């Protein structure tokens, strides 16, 4: 009301509304979907298109070859988040010759968050992101918040409708978790999450994205007819 | 951080009035009363020693300063304000002056500095006003004996004697019908405790009274000898027992 | 090296050789002395290299910058005197630069500008510049004229290079030619000396003292 | 340093500031251009309210930017010192890396550029000031004639005003000039300038100024004795 | 943060006018009036200090009139303080131009350059404005003897005869009627005390209220003379002229 | 007063074949008269079917390849996973070394791949960017023992027909690539006998359409 | 650029069957003054890595100083700092590695030749060099300084290639190196007689030897040497 | 008053929503892709007769592959054009070749955010990119000033966007011709303006593989706009 002018501003009440007002902008966005079982970590994306004559803006970013991400809201502002995570991965094998692990990973997007929270004159980035990996510990998979907070997860989903994904996740945890040494199982239950955030709209060939990493699985995207197979 | 307050704290009014200046001046309304006088062969400086407390140690506070040599300093405002005033006009006759031309600077050119210092403050980025009036008694060899009176706004204009802070429009009056261009050094110091009593309420001694005289070279205070040209300092603070001596005759 | 470029009725002639040297190791006979800063302009290799690659094509750049920006063919002054200002702020830092820029607009007609690393900028009609360009200004001194066919100056050109080339150490391998118009430049081939040396010598006469 | 976004989008997607810096403009004396068949011609107004001045010293409207180009402008006075030395500067500058002066094009450009600049930097105002720059290419006879304003756009004009009552005059321009036929001569460009300005000016004494570039920087200043003849032949026509 | 504080010193109104500019120029209304006359054979500075007292030092004393270098002096107009920032500034380009091409710098360029100054103030940095008005008298070998005025705006004119402060439109009224042309500097020091005179809002107008100058070619021979007036100078001038 | 440079010794070889092209470099890593390695691989796969060495000082060799893999990565960021043209990565290395024209890279460049018709390329560089296409390319220690080799059997220079007498050239026959890897081990064998600095093992690197294939040989360990 | 002031001498290091060996004298030299006899120029890092440092020792401090404030590091925010996201010594030597080519560019380097022995995760030995120049090479057997000339020799009769590698057992390894320590002694004017040893083992992790001496030496048959040629008594 | 990169309660940036505004104020830009070609079309708009509506620059080159039309603010988009033509010519330098489109433009996009209290405000104006590379051939872009950028098959901005959309969404196939995109955009180009369509208040442009990027002469447009005319007349 008052205190929502700038992000250096706490409300009465101890909130801190334009960060708020950021996390709004992700349930504004298209839905996105991230599980995991022990040997593979899979994304799956609904992309959202213009109208008929537009592209379906593309959703996953890759930022290693055992990395990568999700995007629901400010699209620039998963291009910044992504291209600071592609550097930190890349300063990481450069000096060390290591694989930045994927829970550091999200330790550095929370401080890089949360400084923009704290200054005035900036304000919180308007984008949430599910980063999976798999590194030296296995498959893993987080949920960003542009508050800073950063989650480990066994599955989660992001987005307008996120909360259909998310519930039947939570059903078929011990089930997907199991799913190793099975790539196409996996993103078959992914697909059948992101399924029950749908309303009206149906799962298409140039609609539908997904993403995996695995154990000897690189981090590679899936678009067009690639993803008609699990249509 | 970073001060981020890079502009102007002090604007025009639609009546074309600075106000931050104007409430300065207000503030210098509410000061002690200190006064100066310039007689023939010296300039003579005064103001009450407003003791906060009586347990503190009213000598410890020094509102009566000296610059230079030649030039002292008295004020009517904010003690703090003209405290850190006369650290930068001492500096500055140091920096822009003495280590260029090897001598301190003239009265006027002294007074010049602090007024543009106090000028700076009412036009540059994130800072108010000086919130105190000086009244600057100087000599030099080539200008003689001087008073300047300088204000928030760094406008300064010179005077044969005047008074600034609580009692001034009253004190004024009261050196406009004594003032003459023949006073002695002496006589103007008599004025001076005479005018300054009318504004003070309590106590009128040499404990509660600061007074200090621009007059005759001080070879006692030079602290050494053997260069016949440096002569001593003509700037001399009045003692407490000094002060008390002329209140008999008075 | 050995590069020459000189202005005729007909346009530009530019004739360089092709040989590249470190010490008295020949490092390569095949090196490109002419830079195809566009369709329109060119500029030759003498001295560094690399400076000479780099910031020609880096020329190039500028130029197409220059007509996307004003919407007409840059001149040969203009395009010339970005590249001197730019080697003039590297002055001291140790570039190694001699260069004709060649060009042909309709405002100035055929142009050249010597370009040098000591910031030398300067316009004229015939210049020869690297290890044998002594030898090359002997045979373009005596033989040159305004009114040269296109046929005449590019053999002479050719026949300059192969002076040189011959005498001068540091300069052979081959000869490039190339013919700049105002529609542009033609390329004009690539002459091996060692062919070409015996093919001039037996129809033109030339080299006696040379047993073959 | 000063960093504050002064120029802003407003809820209905308007610049305030670049269009209260228009304001600033409208107040301004008129400045008129008008380009003939070998000439551009550019008028003023000077408003009599300052009388008592010395108009040998006193800024004079019209600028060169150059031996061959020129510049006159509607609005803040102070502002217009800035733009005319930048442009300046950059005329010179060009003259010496292109080693060729400044198209009228390329130099309105510039302005343009200038003033575009201040409308989304940090800590600074928009100009309050619209130009007339006109002129002729190096080796062109072709006339030219530009306009810029505090938003940045420009365009190439066969007639133009700006400043106060600029509509009232640009009503007569519209009607008056006829492009497949302009002014043939520079006495037919300049009387239409005059009759321009008359529409508006008051009185035809002190209160015209005008100005004739040609081409190959051939620029003159008309005297007042000069536009005075221009002045009474128009009138004399007129009552009939 | 920071911005809620900030006046926003440089910023157009709806109607187009600098705020602080117009408010600025509103104090200096209330300033002293300062007149300058332009003649043939020189320029004359008259200025009103403002209500004075009698134990003011009057000539030590300069609030009003100063000199820039050898060939052009200045008439103050409002914030005595913000007036000697330029000035200073002034003389030094004065000595910059003079070190440069070892030629004393031309009025004009002088002028442009301090009204220039004012300009940036009211375009960027988002400080206040200087509350200052100028009138330049000067003289140079191309154009002689100049009137110049400029304020805060950063907007300047060349002059004839012309008033800054206070009563500028009583002023301006009464040396349009009076001047001419082939007006002498002894003619134009009687105008000056004479509209000083009648514009004042004080009882009567005195030697102790008042500074003076002229810039003359009345020095011997071709060259130029700038004569700050001294109080007794000025005492002898109002006699001879009739005013007291 | 402290040298930044040194000398790693090694020889590397490129040579540009008509559908392929190979790039060969010894596995021996000096200092002045010792032995540091007799395997220290000094020709590297970069990605994208284009290989790589530079040789000269290793620390250099080292950083410039390490920079141009990275250059690589971020080209598949950059420009949605477009397959980096052997043009485009020898100007982007030009880039790289004109960088540090001022305290270069010691070491002279070569990459190979096939260009955008199929064809064998061979790029070379020296320390401070200027580079060119070439068919045939030896760097490094024993370059001027193996050049004038190539020169003769891989371009067939002062190689006439018999019966002609110097009228008629041989012709300039297309070569295999078991004809240029025997070409490429007889210049390393007789490097070996007549330079000290090279020896111990022979890598090569093969590049054709299918991918990037290695071949190793021991060479002379004295 | 400087010069280096407290110095030590040579480092070696082979490969063998299991894992990996690296000695060093414990002498820091003062151009020709033998000044400090106390100094460990092997410096372990976590259970799986020794590097060892030659050259300026002040120098070796500092880089003594950044491994150990790795480690620190290393276990910020790390569960598994113990375990699967522990330091490898491929890790470390990076590390280092970029250190000395950067401070070498800044023509301000680290006065040193350094190995870093140890063992990764997988079981496999690690061995590499690198040094001032910030240039790096591996080899079955590495060596700084004199040991270069000296120690490689000796220890390449035994391992001459990488297939050499699982037929060596640590007592022959060990064996190998302690004789070329001795060798050392013997010969390199800047040496001392005691050393510290470091074995890395995939099975029986890291064994760190003080206080060793060169011990069985021959000097007996100088006393039949006499005068410098044809002087008899 | 307010920061310049505030969020609104809904999660929006107030400034981007508010500069989409001026962008529906601008005058029409039209773009149409296919498989010969991409067209790009622009209403000039001159605010009176005596404007010389050829110095009206609405269309405009970045590289001989790639084409650019403007809608909004146009001053604004002379600074976006210089980088857009500095990084096209940039990567050519380091690369030696052209530049994707989707990079040139994702390079242009990349712009838009950098503002705050880098620039005051977002851009006022919205960019159609067409261009051609061999990896994704014909392509057109639409940039905003929020950082987003869509590829479309066709797409209209400014004031009669919506309306033209609409058209564009039943006239557009994927086996339209190059001449069949001219005379449409023409064709919704004259329903949404003001002023009656010429070859002197609108322009055409289009961008082929062969002769790169081309603006239409007048004389050129006329004949088309005649050709449009004779045959919405023949049914
Ligand atoms: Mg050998």
């Amino acid at each position: 009301n008052n205190y929502d002018g700038d992000t250096v501003t706490f409300s009465p009440t101890g909130r801190l509304f334009q960060v708020e007002y950021a996390l709004e902008a992700i349930k504004q966005g298209s839905v996105t979907v991230g599980l995991r079982s022990n040997t593979h970590a899979v994304l799956v994306a609904l992309k959202r298109n213009a109208d008929e004559l537009s592209s379906y803006q593309k959703k996953i970013i890759k930022c290693d070859e055992h990395m990568g991400l999700s995007l629901a809201g400010l699209a620039p502002d998963a291009r910044v988040l992504s291209n600071y995570l592609r550097q930190q991965c890349n300063y990481s094998s450069l000096v060390f010759n290591r694989k930045l692990a994927v829970e550091r990973a999200g330790h550095l997007l929370c401080d890089k968050a949360q400084k923009n929270t704290q200054s005035y004159g900036g304000r919180p980035y308007g984008v949430g992101l599910l980063i999976i990996g798999y590194d030296k510990s296995g498959a893993h998979l987080l949920e960003f918040q542009p508050s800073g907070n950063v989650t480990e997860l066994y599955g989660t989903a992001i987005g307008a409708r996120s909360q259909g994904a998310k519930t039947y996740l939570e059903r078929t945890l011990d089930t997907f978790i199991k799913i190793d040494g099975n790539p196409d199982e996996l993103i078959k239950a992914g697909v059948e999450a992101i399924s029950q955030s749908l309303r009206d709209e149906s799962l298409t060939v140039d609609n539908l994205s997904i993403a995996i990493v695995g154990k000897d699985t690189p981090f590679t995207i899936y678009d067009g007819e690639a993803v008609a197979k699990y249509i | 951080m970073t001060d981020r307050y890079s502009f102007s704290l002090t604007t025009f009014s639609p009546s074309g009035k600075l106000g931050q200046i104007d409430y300065a001046l207000t503030a210098v309304k509410q000061g002690v009363t200190s006064l100066g006088i310039k007689a023939t062969n010296g300039v003579v400086i005064a103001t009450e020693k407003k003791s906060s407390s009586p347990l503190a140690m009213s000598e410890t506070l020094s509102k009566v300063s000296l610059l230079t040599p030649d030039i002292g300093a008295v004020y009517s405002g904010m003690g703090p304000d003209y405290r850190v005033l006369v650290d930068k006009s001492r500096k500055v006759a140091h920096t822009s002056y003495k280590r260029i031309y090897g001598e301190y600077p003239p009265t006027k050119l002294l007074v010049s500095e602090v007024a543009k210092i106090m000028q700076e403050a009412t036009q540059s980025g994130g800072v108010r006003p000086f919130g105190v009036s000086l009244l600057i008694a100087g000599h030099d060899e080539f200008n003689g004996f001087s008073l300047y009176q300088v204000d928030p706004s760094g406008s300064y204009f010179p005077w044969k004697a005047t008074a600034i802070g609580k009692g001034s429009v009253a004190a004024k009056t009261f050196l406009e019908k004594r003032w003459n261009d023949e006073l002695e050094l002496e006589d103007a110091i008599h004025i001076a405790l005479l005018t300054l009593k009318e504004s003070v309420e309590g106590e009128f001694n040499g404990d509660t009274i600061e007074l200090a005289i621009i007059g005759d070279e001080n070879p006692d205070l030079l602290g050494y000898t053997g260069i016949p040209t440096d002569k001593g300092p003509r700037f001399r603070k009045l003692t407490s027992q000094e002060i008390n001596d002329r209140l008999e005759a008075l | 090296t050995t590069t020459l470029a000189f202005r005729f009725q007909g346009g530009i002639i530019v004739a360089v050789d092709s040989r590249a040297t470190a010490g008295n190791w020949v490092a390569s006979q095949t090196v490109k002395k002419v830079i195809e800063i566009n369709p329109f302009l060119l500029g030759t290799m003498a001295g560094g290299a690399a400076d000479f690659q780099f910031w020609e094509t880096w020329l190039g750049s500028q130029c197409r910058l220059h007509e996307l920006r004003e919407k007409e063919r840059i001149s040969v002054a203009a395009a010339s005197k970005i590249l001197s200002n730019l080697v003039y702020q590297y002055k001291g830092a140790g570039l190694s630069m001699g260069t004709m820029i060649c060009g042909y607009t309709r405002k100035e007609g055929p142009t050249i500008y010597y370009v040098d690393s000591d910031g030398t900028r300067l316009k004229g009609d015939i210049f020869c510049v690297g290890s044998g360009q002594t030898f090359a200004y002997g045979v373009l001194d005596s033989n040159y004229k305004w009114d040269l066919s296109v046929e005449d100056a590019l053999y002479l050109g050719k026949r300059s290079i192969l002076a040189a080339a011959h005498r001068d150490a540091y300069s052979g391998g081959s000869v490039n030619l190339y013919h700049v118009t105002e529609d542009g430049w033609i390329y004009h081939g690539n002459h091996d000396v060692g062919e070409l040396f015996w093919k001039v010598k037996e129809e033109e006469g030339s080299f006696n003292n040379v047993i073959g | 340093g000063y960093d504050r976004a002064l120029s802003i989008f407003s809820p209905d997607g308007h610049i305030f500031q670049v269009e209260y810096a228009l304001e600033a403009v409208k107040r301004g004396t008129c400045a008129v251009g008008v380009k003939g068949k070998n000439c551009v011609v550019l008028g003023c107004e000077r408003r009599s309210t300052l009388k008592l001045q010395d108009t040998r010293i006193t800024p004079s409207k019209v600028s060169k930017i150059d031996s061959h180009v020129v510049l006159s402008f509607s609005g803040l006075n102070a502002d217009s010192r800035i733009l005319i030395e930048k442009a300046r500067v950059e005329a010179q500058s060009h003259r010496l890396t292109l080693e060729d002066p400044v198209t009228v094009e390329y130099l309105t450009r510039y302005v343009a550029g200038v003033q575009q600049r201040y409308t989304q930097s940090g800590g600074v105002r928009p100009f309050g000031v619209s130009t007339l720059i006109a002129g002729f290419d190096p080796r062109d006879d072709e006339p030219k004639l530009y306009q810029t304003e505090p938003s940045g756009i420009y365009s190439s004009w066969s007639a133009q005003t700006i400043g106060r009552n600029s509509k009232t005059v640009r009503e007569f321009l519209e009607k008056n000039y006829d492009r497949k036929e302009p002014p043939a001569t520079v006495e037919e460009c300049v009387k239409l300038t005059v009759r321009s300005l008359l529409e508006v000016v008051q009185t035809g004494a002190k209160n015209i100024e005008i100005t004739v570039v040609k081409p190959d920087s051939d620029i003159v200043a008309l005297s007042s004795e000069e536009i005075n003849q221009y002045v009474t032949q128009i009138e004399q026509e007129k009552q009939e | 943060g920071s911005r809620r504080y900030d006046s926003r010193t440089t910023i157009f109104s709806p109607e187009g006018r600098l705020y602080q500019v117009e408010y600025a120029l509103e104090s200096i209304s209330h300033a002293g009036t300062a007149i300058g006359i332009m003649a043939s054979d020189g320029i004359v500075l008259a200025a009103e200090r403002k209500v004075t007292s009698t134990l003011l030092e009057q000539d030590t004393s300069t609030e009003k009139l100063y000199k820039l270098n050898d060939k052009i002096a200045v008439a103050v107009a409002g914030l005595t303080a913000d007036a000697e920032i330029l000035i200073n500034t002034a003389r030094i380009h004065a000595q910059n131009y003079l070190k440069t091409y070892n030629e004393d710098i031309p009025v004009e360029i002088l002028v442009r350059r301090l009204s220039d100054i004012k300009q940036g103030y009211t375009q960027h940095g988002g400080l206040r404005p200087f509350g200052v008005s100028f009138i330049y008298a000067g003289y140079d070998d191309r154009y002689g003897y100049q009137l110049y005025t400029s304020n805060p705006s950063g907007n300047y004119t060349g002059w004839k005869a012309i008033s800054v402060g206070a009563n500028t439109s009583a002023a301006q009224t009464l040396l349009q009627m009076d001047y001419k042309d082939d007006m002498k500097v002894d003619d134009a020091i009687e105008l000056a005390l004479k509209t000083l005179s009648k514009t004042t809002d004080s009882s009567a107008l005195t030697y102790d209220r008042l500074e003076f100058a002229t810039i003359r070619k009345g020095a011997n021979d071709g060259e130029v003379y700038q004569k700050i007036f001294k109080p007794q100078e000025i005492k002898d001038i109002l006699v001879k002229t009739g005013i007291t | 007063q402290f040298n930044p440079y040194g000398d790693n010794g090694g020889t590397i070889l490129g040579i540009a074949g008509e559908d392929f092209a190979v790039l060969a470099g010894d596995t021996r890593n000096i200092t002045d008269y010792s032995i540091n390695s007799r395997y220290e691989p000094k020709v590297f796969d970069c990605g994208d079917n284009i290989v790589m060495s530079a040789n000269g000082f290793a620390a250099d060799g080292d950083a410039l390849v390490k920079r141009f893999k990275n250059s690589v990565k971020w080209y598949h960021f950059d420009h949605n996973d477009k397959k980096l043209s052997i043009n485009s990565a020898a100007r982007n290395i030009q880039h790289l070394l004109y960088g540090k024209r001022f305290f270069p890279y010691y070491v002279h460049t070569i990459i190979a791949g096939l260009d955008e018709d199929g064809k064998g390329a061979v790029y070379s560089f020296d320390p401070v960017g200027s580079y060119e296409r070439e068919q045939c390319r030896a760097g490094g220690a024993a370059a001027s023992l193996i050049m004038p080799f190539l020169d003769n059997q891989v371009n067939f220079k002062n190689q006439y027909e018999p019966g002609t007498n110097g009228k008629v050239k041989k012709p300039l026959k297309y070569l295999s690539v078991e004809e240029v890897i025997k070409l490429v081990r007889d210049s390393f064998t007789s490097a070996t006998e007549r330079h000290i600095q090279v020896g111990d093992g022979l890598e090569i690197l093969i590049v054709t359409k299918d991918g990037v294939r290695k071949e190793f040989y021991e060479l002379k360990r004295d | 650029t400087q010069q280096p002031i407290v110095t030590g001498t040579s480092v070696i290091s082979m490969k063998y069957d299991n894992g990996v060996i690296i000695a060093a004298d414990n002498l820091g030299s003062y151009g020709s003054l033998l000044r400090f006899n106390g100094v460990e120029r092997l410096i372990p890092v976590g259970d799986n890595t020794v590097v060892g440092i030659s050259g300026d020792i002040s120098d070796m401090q500092h880089i003594e100083r950044l491994l150990k404030d790795l480690v620190t590091e290393n276990a910020y925010d790390n569960p598994l700092a113990d375990a699967e996201e522990a330091l490898e010594p491929s890790y470390i030597f990076e590390y280092l590695a970029t250190v000395m080519y950067q401070r070498r560019s800044k023509m301000n380097p680290l006065w040193n030749a350094i190995i870093v022995a140890g063992v990764q995760s997988n079981g496999d030995q690690f061995l590499r060099y690198v040094n001032l120049l910030g240039v790096t090479y591996s080899s079955p057997t590495l060596a700084t300084g004199f040991g270069a000339h000296m120690a490689n020799p000796l220890l390449r009769k035994v391992v001459d290639r990488e297939s050499d590698i699982p037929k060596t057992t640590v007592q022959v390894a060990e064996e190998a190196i302690v004789n070329a320590m001795r060798v050392l002694y013997y010969r390199d004017a800047r040496s001392s007689r005691n050393f510290s040893l470091a074995i890395i083992d995939k099975n029986t992790g890291l064994t760190f030897k003080k206080n060793l001496q060169v011990e069985n030496m021959k000097w007996d048959f100088a006393k039949d040497i006499k005068g410098y040629g044809t002087q008899k008594i | 008053d307010r920061g310049v990169s505030t969020f609104s309660p809904e999660g929006r940036l107030f400034q981007v929503e508010y500069s989409l505004e001026a962008i529906k104020l601008g005058s029409t830009a039209i773009g149409i892709a296919t498989k010969e070609g991409v067209v790009l079309g622009v209403e000039k708009r001159a605010t009176s007769p005596l404007l010389e509506s050829d110095s009206i620059e609405k269309i405009v080159e970045i590289d001989r592959h790639i084409g650019c039309a403007m809608s909004g603010l146009t001053a604004d988009a002379r600074s976006m054009i210089e980088h857009a033509r500095t990084a096209a010519v940039t990567h050519n330098l380091y690369y030696d070749e052209d530049i994707n489109v989707e990079s040139l433009t994702q390079s242009v996009c990349d712009l838009a955010l950098r503002f705050g209290e880098l620039m005051s405000r977002p851009f006022g104006v919205a960019l159609l990119i067409a261009g051609h590379d061999a990896d994704d051939g014909y392509q057109l872009f639409h940039a905003e000033p929020s950082g987003t950028f869509y590829r479309y098959n066709a797409k209209a901005i400014g004031s009669g966007s919506e309306g033209a959309q609409a058209e564009l969404l039943n006239e557009w196939h994927s086996s339209l011709t190059l001449k069949e995109a001219e005379l449409l955009v023409l064709k919704i180009l004259k329903q949404v303006m003001e002023e009656k369509l010429d070859e002197n208040n609108a322009q055409l442009s289009c961008i082929t593989k062969q002769d790169g990027f081309k603006i239409y002469d007048n004389e050129k447009t006329a004949e088309l706009i005649k050709e449009l005319k004779e045959k919405e007349a023949a049914e």
